[PDB]
């Protein structure tokens, strides 16, 4: 059950980048693509993200794909960068000028078809295919629009398969770009529609956790990407490893999304805590759940107790007991029961791994299905309908092609978006 | 003995021409400008 | 003084080269040693 | 990657002559053009493409032109110290100036060497394989300036099309002038430009005496010091563009950025920390200290007062060793001031960039060495003032047609008189309505 | 059953050079001419392109013919070029002008008769015959026209044989001579009358072959005529080594023609990989396979997607399973479906020969009969047209002695062996 | 393999003094005929064939006759540097010039010598075991050069016959001039060189002299700087026949590709990297930079612009360090040009030749020294602007017979020059007519 990794524009390259680390640390393999681990365990799977080439080495399955070579130039300039194969390095000769219009209509289109063939290449080598996952910004310009016409075409020819994408959106309070409303409210008109789960990054969670979770002095790009990738790579940690109570995407899907359209979801990763204060307390369920459910602990700005929990899924990595995780997640379903919908009877699906990452001895990553997710998303409505009104600088995106009626529908789709999730939010049973 | 210099090796073609009386006054045989100078440049020995 | 040209780029017969001392003017092109045989017979190039 | 550079007139030469000795200093060029021998560094990085190609015997050589109708400044150069870096074609010289007269250079004395400089330009164009854009520095108060600068942008508009146009250029000062005729060449010259750039740098002399007289102690400058501050503005524009980095900034970003409307595209320059060497050991120069700076009256480059207006957009460049958390909270404590203030359709006001490569130290100079530095270049409706006092002064001078017989009898019309007064006139009513603020409610 | 060579003008003669250097070299033989070789295996076949000579030598029956001798005295300055018998080497004393007319009536009858009395006791002394090979260009002027004379003697004297051609087309993009045109259509003309098989390459397909595949900066015309020396070695391997599914010349024509006009086919050969690509793949039947029928790797200008396979061969060297191969084959067929003419029932001939060439552990030769082959006849055919009209050049073929309606002629013929191949292309069973 | 050089007149010796200086050098010959011992070779070779033969004794002389009907020049070769490697039977020289009369050197005083001349090149062509045309040197002003140039050229097209004829001519320049009665000398020369020649190449002084004032810095350039660059010319072209290469080029594959109707056969020549040595080490010279050279009308050799015209072949040699693959790419680029027209008639418009052995340069030279070069020669309908302003001449002096009692005293019928203009008029329609577009596809 393999994995194809996308990495599209800046962002998305240097996560990816993490990810790639903190797997290929995981399973023992050198740099240099050598085995060099210390258990069978690590190599009975390890054809789920890599293939084998020739004489011991492993290659690592994955697409890159930007519109100036400076990031795949530094990407190839990384510790681990020599492992990428040659040929999956895909890259033009012009920007997409931070405009989302360039991205998808003009430098896209004639790149994306060597971009497809890769990824079919790749495809149909596996013996059983899984879904693919995406990394990318939904704030920038190639990010945005490579990233929705790659998952456009991908939905049109694996339609059966799972598409995943990890995405990282505007924050209300770090503006780094100008036009960010335009390039997220197109994005997220067609996620809505081609994906089928879409998980969200607020750069502002992760600063958050690292100042006050953390207490780091002096946070750097290096460990927001590494948080990442530690979600990233927990939520498959059941797809290639032993354990008491199996789980799998597809699985995860069935049991978080209700209907079709509410698949945005939130993430955690409990074990956070500084290296002084860890040798006095010792990990245990109690504590991981206390952990799980602490909003400090969650990756987006939008706070749990504004909303309520459609469904919840936690993943436990580690030696434990099954008792300790199902009285955990009953006592905290009966204690705060006001925030859980109540036409669900249990809505939390737990499951069980018997390996955690090096040097811990438990950790679980947490992922929520909450309506407060709303509240981002009225944001960049708001701000898009400042913007729109006085045409602030709508007419680079007409110039490269842009019927002004694209605006009104994606505006009108987001709008519907937000309503529905109010409406599950404040529905009533009498 | 020819230099591999920069300026050895610019300077040597103009140098064996056999119509260098033919250059005088020009801004050829200035070594101490760049081709194609706009200022004065003598034409006599003592002047040069 | 002249010597004999090299033959990278193909030919058989020996060429004379005029005036060595003079440096060329204009960008020599990249050359490396990948040929063709090379890549169509040497697969051992690894003995992994 | 690479970018080409035209530097016409007095003004844009002597500029010149300061960015290209910065650009070796920072590479580590010498004059002559030849990396250094017995350097044996090994990283033999590709970061000079931007601005040099090679020969294949290892000499650097620039991408530049240098014009001028008079031969004085290009024989300076031609009998300078950097003699052996510029190729001979490249430096081109006329025989005539176009004497302080726009008409002069336009119709008369410019039309014969304008071909040489396109024919320059298609050589230099054709030697390249992702060019993406054209760096243009000139004066629009004197005669080649704007003759030459007005036709050889509409020719390069024509040929080149799409690519970008980016100028830096030298206005008349608001009381400091050197010629009587500047409101007319300045008024003639900015209805070309109107049409013809993509995006306008704003600078006055008067700001950069200033700025060099309150940071810096120097109470006599000269040409040389304000030629060092430019070419320093522009080699911090153009870092984006040569090192490594955590948020770049490719040119394209920001004409997106800083454009709301395709008229409105002058702006506004400033640098940091422009600081003495005395001062530099006394105090530590964080990043929300000098983020403070950029937004103080007491650092722009540019005589306006934008206090008098609103921003629409800003991009602030970061280099040396910054962190984004401190670029971060920098941003928002800027936001949270009452005095700055930003128009209501612009909620996402920044643009940032964050750079590692440090400010260089220029042996003969006169600013410290630092570890960090920003420059901002911002588009703000405060510009308004600059052209209603330049229209001011040509309706005083135009009401008697007060020299208006030399250019008609050098070759113009006196209705373009008119034409361009009514369009700079539009342009003003232009910056009115865009301030304009409005309830949708009804 | 050995083959007698021919190698015409100054492209045959290159060709030839380094095919006989290849050759050489897989069955062991030095400079000299002495048996050197390491294995049976490469002994008890040698007679097929061999001739023994008296104290050990091998000579190599060919016959190189050309009109000045530049050419010759070059390849005689080669390495190898001291193993070719001195009188086998034919020259007249004035050039081919680029001019088919004069290459084909004025010295061409002048040298004709000391070809053929070669050919001839070079055939007479076989003591079984197979087919003629013979390497030309038909856009020269000594290769076409005196090329194709030499193959219609060769018909009249031996009908019952088999002739095979590999020649050399016109790029679409840019000419190496004006008149090309002319002499091609004159050369086809007498190809689809005497040919049995006709082998085509572009010199843009083998420049875009080099840089997208092999990267090479600066490639040479000694790499394309490796390339055409490595499929020219690899037809005939199946006629020289043992394996598990013998395969002919004879063979080959029967399975790839259907009908006798049909007989123009493109090439192929597949491990070809960039030496920094090389560490990440390994050989095996699904990658050679997929690779065999990309575009890419196709050795002329004309895309399989434009058109549809009437039939196709494969000939593979290695020690391979045929389950592997046989499989592999159907799923191709029956995933591209739309692309294979319905009224055959399997349209791809395999054949697996136990001998690899030395350090490639497998190799396979793709010959493919396509119907997109009638874009480059009528490019040509327009191209003539143009020229024909204007009587561009025409009084130097005229001057010579040919008759406009010679021209007429090879126009009407081309012009039906398009309408053919289009007939074909869009017949249904009804 | 090899060529017999025939030179007429004063322009045609002194070109023939600096090309077999030239080609002395190349091979490696001393002025004596001596090859040095230490000029050794690890094979033996047979290049210097096309220009030279031995006695056996191990001297070199050279396949040339020098014709002229003054003494003074050919006395000056015998008295010169050179006087050991020519035959002196092999240097003919009469008694007094043909005093600019076409006339009296075709009736009167050629007439006379024509007989020595034929029994020279018999006495050559009986040394040959592989001749392949004839190279002719001569001007057609002069006359002289005109007249016995004809009256040769026809008694060799009727001894020899099919033999392949190419002729190198200075034609009159279109504006400096040196003689009055140049345009009756052209004209009728051209008459007589129509029917016998298979391609004429057309230089002009005046072109030459912009090339060495534009490219190269000579204020003052003489004779011997133009006959160095035609020579340099003629060694690109015959190096195809002399060293190993990838696409040699016989001079009947020239006559094959150029020529599409018999009466069309007048061609443009132009070679690119004329560079003096300080401006050659400040650039890189690639294929592609060196390819859009030839094609502007900077870089050619006659006084014509070519964007006037339709061109129906070209045919590109290129020798030294270049590769097939950056041709293709760059003939491929000129034929995306928009400036750059073929008639529609013509659709594969060009010829490739790629020679491995590089320029030669020469110690008292003005080119510099480069690792490759282009040389072209090319037919286009501009020429026929050539013909019409001699014929407007030739028309003006015409209408009042200006000088004709010259012309009939020394033997000519006055109908002679009235047929000799019908064909130049019916040349010019020719011209007319070939490049009109076919579109009656109805
Ligand atoms: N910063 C700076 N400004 C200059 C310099 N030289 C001239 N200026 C200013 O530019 C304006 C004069 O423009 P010029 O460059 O002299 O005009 P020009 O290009 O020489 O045009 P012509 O007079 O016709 O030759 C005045 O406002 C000067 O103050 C300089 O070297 N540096
Ligand atoms: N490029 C070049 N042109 C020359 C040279 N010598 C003469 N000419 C030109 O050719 C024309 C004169 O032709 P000539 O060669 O002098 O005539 P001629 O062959 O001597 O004929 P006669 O005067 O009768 O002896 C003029 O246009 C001269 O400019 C030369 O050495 N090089
Ligand atoms: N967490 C994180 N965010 C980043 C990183 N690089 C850029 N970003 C953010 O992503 C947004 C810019 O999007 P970008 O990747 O430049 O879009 P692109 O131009 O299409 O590649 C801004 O919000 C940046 O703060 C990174 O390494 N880590
Ligand atoms: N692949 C390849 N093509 C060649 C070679 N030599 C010439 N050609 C091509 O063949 C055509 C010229 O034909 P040529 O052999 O000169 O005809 P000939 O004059 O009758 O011998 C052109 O398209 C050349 O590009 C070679 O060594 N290899
Ligand atoms: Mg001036
Ligand atoms: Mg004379």
């Amino acid at each position: 059950r393999e994995i194809v990794c996308v990495q599209a524009g800046q962002c998305g390259n240097q996560i990816g980048s993490k990810f790639w680390e903190v797997i290929s640390d995981e399973h023992g393999v050198d740099p240099t693509g050598t085995y060099q681990g210390d258990s069978d365990l690590q190599l009975e799977r390890i054809n789920v993200y890599f293939d084998e080439a020739t004489g011991g080495r492993y290659v690592p399955r994955s697409v890159l794909i930007d519109l100036e070579p400076g990031t795949m130039d530094s990407v190839r300039a990384g510790p681990y960068g020599q492992i990428f194969r040659p040929d999956n390095f895909i890259f033009g000769q012009s920007g997409a000028g931070n405009n989302w219009a360039k991205g998808h209509y003009t430098e896209g289109a004639e790149l994306i078809d060597s971009v497809l063939d890769v990824c079919c290449k790749e495809a149909e080598s596996c013996d059983c295919l899984q879904g693919f996952q995406i990394c990318h910004s939904l704030g920038g310009g190639t990010g945005s629009g490579m990233g929705t016409l790659l998952i456009s075409k991908l939905r049109e020819q694996y339609p059966d398969r799972i598409m995943m994408t990890f995405s990282i959106i505007p924050s209300p309070k770090v503006s780094d770009t100008v036009v960010e409303p335009y390039n997220t409210t197109l994005s997220v008109h067609q996620l809505v529609e081609n994906s089928d789960e879409s998980m969200c990054i607020d750069n502002e969670a992760l600063y958050d956790i690292c100042f006050r979770t953390l207490k780091l002095t002096t946070p750097t790009f290096g460990d927001l990407n590494h948080l990442v990738s530690a979600v990233v790579s927990g939520v498959t940690c059941c797809l290639r490893f032993p354990g008491q109570l199996n789980s799998d995407l597809r699985k995860l899907a069935v049991n978080l999304v209700p209907f079709p359209r509410l698949h945005f979801f939130m993430m955690g990763f409990a074990p956070l805590t500084s290296r002084g204060s860890q040798q006095y307390r010792g990990l245990s369920v109690p504590e991981l759940t206390q952990q799980m459910f602490d909003a400090k602990n969650m990756m987006q700005a939008a706070d749990p107790r504004h909303g309520r929990y459609l469904t919840a899924s936690a993943l436990f990595r580690g030696r434990m007991s099954t008792k300790e995780v199902d009285e955990q997640m009953l006592n905290v379903q009966n204690k705060n029961s006001s925030y859980f919908i109540e036409w669900i009877p249990n809505n939390i699906k737990s499951s069980v791994c018997d390996i955690p990452p090096k040097g811990l001895k438990m950790a679980v990553t947490f992922i929520g299905n909450n309506t407060c997710i709303q509240e981002m998303f009225r944001r960049v409505g708001e701000q898009f309908t400042l913007m729109f009104r006085r045409k602030a600088f709508l007419h680079w995106y007409t110039g490269e092609g842009m019927d002004e009626m694209e605006f009104t529908e994606a505006e009108s789709n987001m709008n519907d978006l937000v309503s529905e999730y109010q409406q599950y939010q404040d529905a009533t049973i009498e | 003995p020819v230099s591999p210099a920069l300026a050895v090796q610019q300077r040597l073609i103009t140098d064996m021409s056999s119509s260098m009386p033919l250059f005088a006054g020009t801004a050829k045989v200035q070594k101490y400008a760049i081709p194609r100078y706009a200022g004065h440049v003598p034409s006599f020995p003592r002047n040069v | 003084m002249c010597s004999v040209h090299s033959n990278p780029l193909g030919g058989s017969r020996s060429r004379l080269h005029i005036a060595p001392q003079i440096i060329p003017a204009g960008r020599q092109g990249s050359r490396d040693g990948t040929t063709v045989r090379e890549l169509t017979s040497n697969h051992y190039s690894s003995g992994r | 990657r690479e970018a080409i550079c035209i530097h016409i007139g007095q003004a844009g030469c002597q500029v010149g002559n300061a960015c290209w000795e910065l650009f070796c200093l920072e590479h580590g060029i010498q004059p002559d053009g030849a990396m250094p021998s017995d350097k044996t560094i090994g990283v033999e990085d590709d970061a000079f493409n931007t601005f040099f190609s090679e020969t294949g015997a290892g000499k650097h050589v620039p991408r530049a032109v240098f014009l001028d109708l008079e031969p004085t400044v290009v024989d300076e150069v031609r009998t300078g110290t950097y003699r052996q870096l510029f190729h001979p074609e490249q430096l081109i010289s006329g025989k005539e100036d176009a004497a302080n007269n726009y008409a002069r250079g336009h119709y008369t004395i410019g039309k014969e060497i304008v071909d040489l400089c396109l024919d320059r330009i298609r050589k230099l164009a054709d030697n390249c394989t992702g060019l993406q854009g054209f760096l243009v520095y000139h004066a629009v108060g004197g005669g080649t300036g704007s003759g030459l600068g007005a036709l050889l942008l509409e020719r390069l508009s024509v040929d080149y099309g799409k690519k970008s146009k980016l100028g830096y250029t030298v206005y008349p000062s608001p009381q400091v002038s050197t010629a009587v005729v500047e409101p007319y060449n300045s008024v003639l010259s900015t209805h070309s430009l109107l049409e013809h750039t993509d995006v306008a740098a704003m600078l006055d002399n008067e700001a950069i005496y200033d700025l060099t007289r309150r940071n810096l102690d120097i109470e006599r400058p000269t040409y040389t010091n304000l030629n060092r501050l430019i070419g320093q503005v522009v080699s911090s524009l153009t870092a984006s563009l040569r090192f490594d980095g955590a948020l770049n900034v490719d040119l394209t970003e920001f004409q997106t950025n800083l454009v709301p409307y395709p008229r409105i595209h002058f702006v506004l320059t400033s640098y940091a920390p422009v600081i003495s060497a005395e001062k530099a050991y006394h105090e530590q120069l964080s990043v929300s200290e000098i983020s403070n700076a950029v937004f103080e009256p007491a650092s722009m480059m540019t005589k306006c007062d934008p206090r008098h207006g609103k921003y629409m957009a800003c991009c602030l460049m970061y280099r040396g060793d910054v962190v984004p958390k401190d670029v971060n909270a920098a941003v928002a404590t800027i936001k949270t001031k009452r005095t700055i203030q930003f128009v209501d359709w612009s909620p996402t006001g920044f643009k940032c960039g964050i750079n590692y490569q440090p400010p260089t130290v220029v042996p003969g100079g006169d600013l410290a060495k630092v570890q960090r530095a920003v420059c901002m270049i911002a588009n703000s409706t405060a510009i308004a003032e600059v052209f209603a006092r330049i229209d001011h002064k040509f309706d005083l001078m135009y009401s008697k047609r007060a020299f208006v017989h030399w250019y008609v009898g050098e070759g113009m019309e006196e209705g373009e008189f008119s034409e361009a007064r009514e369009d700079l006139a539009a342009l003003e009513k232009d910056y009115e309505e865009v301030g304009a603020e409005s309830a949708d409610m009804d």
